[PDB]
């Protein structure tokens, strides 16, 4: 729970920024990441 | 020492910026896993 | 709450120390003076505008912190800079006479006319002015990389530092060399050090071979020395005897040396991923060195026009990986080749991505098959190489020395027949299933079952021949030791899936058999023996038959020419439509035309010949010979069982 919410925040947060790269969390150990797509 | 010795007081215009370094292996670490959950399972003395 | 374990120190020494790099802006000033325009279109055999190319592009990916590309100290958190000192003279000395230190030394002090003679007298070298010092930098420099590997201070060290110097000998220069660059070094370490250091392995991968450091260390056994060079044995550069394939070592330094020749250029990947997986990894373990030398070359790269070969940089990746791999982690590189900068730049890029520690890329394609030159040039190799070295004998089944003088040919009388045998049980099985008569031929000295027919082949309209040698044995060798095991080999037919695809549509189905003549190296008795039944049987049996029309040629491998003679000295093209051939490997057969002459364009226009990718043309055949195509495999029996569909389409192309 504390996991999704901090996420839910960290994403596209509300109007201000009061409290609002390596280690690549956002799926990008790539290895057929993009070449998986067709590129075609 | 050297006869090339270059000679040239003036401040090198910049040529390069200096940005995150494009590597993806070490400087990372090691995942370990490892829990005392699985020092439940035992066996029975049964026979002797 | 009770400790077990205190906290202390990680008690390694790999990894928390970072890769040492040797750079300087003083060793860009060695230059050519102008002789003619043809060096505006010229590849500019050594030019300095490699290095900084490298450290650019070493600073364009964050490894290098350097904002302005100058020799500074702050190089960031993965590298650290070594400091370049110039060699003194007496660690030149220790490898070079003392009369090419009194000729350098002249040369630093000439005038322009006097420096304009010696870069023409000189083999394959030039001078200036400002030579001296930037010859005496290199070598002390390098010898600056290896003491901070020996000593520890650094994982491993990368030295991009020019001029070259691995064609030099310790009596005279040559191809652009001043000094030598890692023969030096390596008796400096030895001589500084025999106590950390006892075996040192040396590579080379410039497509040169790198003759001065091979002299250098020609009969001294605590240096390893293998390379990798294109031989041609007068052509390409330099060509001389010492980089044949067969230099091992002299004296006490036999068994030391290794060179690795490539009969043809354009090489790629996996000729380098199969020799060094093959050879250098044992030889390199058996050798048990205590540290590895790298004189790095690039010009093998792809996009290059001197040497044209195919080596991507993730090759190189996975070279100096396993390299990393060989000894316990002590490694220096220099780099001596060079042409296409673009190439260096990526090659320069992905060794310092494995020399960091990072794993290599993958193949851009791992399915490739080399070329079967390099097979049997590594063989060859494995051969004088299990004669001195151990680890290869009994796994390759070399057997010691095992030169083997027989195969002695004097009871020749005495032999068997072994074609009577397999044409015999192929007799036999066709005929077991299909009855095919044995029709016979008078007047002529051959077997019986030399030719094979259809019943009821009179009433037979659409009648098709299949021409073909003895077909093909595959045997294996026992691993164990030497010789073929006969026992367990197989005959592989060719030709009955056309025999199947034809007796299923009911056509006519004749077949000829050609066996090959003893000891020859063409079958041209063979030959004229074909031309003859194939006159023959066209003469006393086809020409008589009634219902005849639409008839084609099977052809398989040798003895086209029957096919070709027939189609020469007679005329059939009212009746006869569609030959096809696969050759394979053998001479090609001209058309001779004698009853006409749009025969030859007739023969052009329905036919097709299948031959080798790796025949000895398309290095543009001649239409006299009737449009051959190059397959891309080897072997006929791989572009039968690739081509066959295309075939049989052709001839059923062919009718109505
Ligand atoms: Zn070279």
């Amino acid at each position: 729970s504390m996991k999704s919410l901090e996420n839910e925040v960290n994403g596209p947060l509300t109007k201000f920024s009061t409290e609002s790269q390596n280690d690549f969390q956002s799926l990008k150990a790539r290895n057929k990441f993009l070449k998986n797509y067709i590129t075609l | 020492e050297n006869s090339l010795s270059t000679t040239s007081k003036s401040k090198r215009q910049v040529i390069v910026p200096v940005c995150m370094p494009k590597i993806h292996y070490s400087p990372l670490k090691t995942g370990l896993c490892y829990d005392v959950r699985m020092r439940y399972h035992a066996k029975i003395f049964t026979s002797y | 709450r009770q400790v077990i374990v205190p906290v202390c120190m990680p008690k390694i020494h790999y990894s928390p120390l970072k890769t040492g790099l040797c750079y300087d802006v003083r060793m860009r000033y060695h230059a050519k003076i102008f002789t003619s325009y043809f060096e505006y279109i010229d590849p500019h055999p050594e030019d300095p505008r490699r290095i900084y190319r490298i450290y650019k592009i070493l600073a364009e990916n964050g490894l290098i912190n350097d904002p302005t590309l100058s020799g500074v100290d702050d190089l960031g958190d993965l590298m650290l800079k070594i400091p370049v000192r110039a060699a003194t003279s007496e660690e030149i000395l220790e490898v070079h006479t003392k009369e090419h230190l009194e000729f350098i030394e002249s040369t630093e002090k000439m005038s322009r006319e006097e420096l304009l003679k010696e870069t023409e007298k000189g083999d394959s070298v030039y001078f200036n002015n400002d030579s001296y010092a930037s010859a005496r930098l290199p070598c002390g420099g390098a010898i600056e990389a290896c003491k901070a590997v020996v000593e520890g201070r650094v994982k491993n060290s990368l030295a991009v530092v020019r001029p070259p110097g691995h064609h030099a000998e310790p009596q005279a220069a040559g191809g652009f060399c001043l000094f030598s660059n890692v023969a030096v070094a390596a008796k400096n370490i030895l001589k500084n050090y025999p106590e950390s250091v006892r075996r040192i392995m040396i590579l080379d991968w410039d497509i040169h071979h790198g003759n001065g450091t091979q002299k250098s260390f020609y009969q001294d056994d605590q240096v390893l020395y293998v390379s990798l060079h294109r031989f041609e044995m007068g052509k390409y550069y330099p060509g001389t005897i010492q980089g044949q394939y067969d230099q091992t070592g002299e004296g006490k330094g036999e068994g030391f040396n290794c060179n690795i020749t490539w009969p043809v250029g354009g090489v790629g990947d996996a000729e380098y991923m199969w020799a060094f997986e093959q050879v250098v990894m044992p030889m390199g373990r058996e050798f048990k060195p205590d540290l590895v030398i790298i004189s790095s070359g690039f010009d093998a790269a792809d996009g290059d026009t001197i040497g044209q070969c195919h080596v991507t940089p993730s090759c190189y990746g996975h070279m100096t990986h396993m390299l990393k791999s060989l000894a316990r982690g002590n490694l220096c590189v220099v780099l001596e080749g060079g042409y296409n900068l673009d190439a260096i730049a990526r090659s320069a890029l992905s060794v310092a991505k494995v020399l960091i520690g990072e794993p290599p890329d993958e193949l851009p394609d791992p399915l490739s098959d080399p070329k079967p030159e390099v097979i049997e040039m590594i063989d060859k190799v494995i051969r004088l190489q299990s004669k001195y070295w151990n680890c290869f004998r009994r796994r390759h089944a070399n057997s010691g020395c095992n030169f083997n003088e027989p195969l002695n040919d004097s009871i020749i009388s005495k032999n068997f027949p072994l074609q009577k045998a397999i044409r015999q049980q192929q007799q036999h099985y066709l005929s077991d299933e299909f009855n095919f008569v044995t029709l016979p031929l008078v007047s002529m000295d051959l077997p019986d079952n030399t030719v094979l027919c259809t019943p009821n082949i009179s009433e037979s309209n659409t009648i098709i021949i299949v021409v073909h040698d003895t077909s093909d044995i595959w045997a294996k060798r026992n691993v164990i030791s030497g010789t073929i095991d006969l026992s367990s080999s197989v005959i592989i037919d060719n030709s009955l899936d056309f025999i199947k695809w034809g007796l299923d549509r009911k056509y006519g189905i004749i077949d000829v058999n050609i066996p090959l003549t003893l000891f020859e190296p063409d079958n041209y008795s063979g030959m004229i023996t074909s031309q003859e039944v194939l006159i023959y049987l066209w003469d006393n049996y086809i020409k008589y038959f009634p219902s005849v029309a639409k008839i084609a040629f099977i052809g398989i491998g040798d003895s086209y020419s029957g096919i070709v003679h027939l189609l020469g000295h007679r005329d059939t093209r009212a009746v006869t439509k569609t030959v096809i051939n696969f050759l394979g490997d053998k001479q090609l057969k001209p058309l001779v035309p004698l009853v006409d002459e749009t025969l030859s364009e007739w023969y052009f226009k329905n036919s097709l010949i299948f031959s080798n990718n790796s025949h000895q043309c398309w290095k543009k055949p001649r239409k006299k010979f009737g449009r051959v195509l190059r397959c891309d495999t080897d072997g006929l029996n791989n572009i039968i069982e690739e081509r066959f569909e295309e075939a049989t389409d052709f001839i059923l192309d062919s009718f109505e």
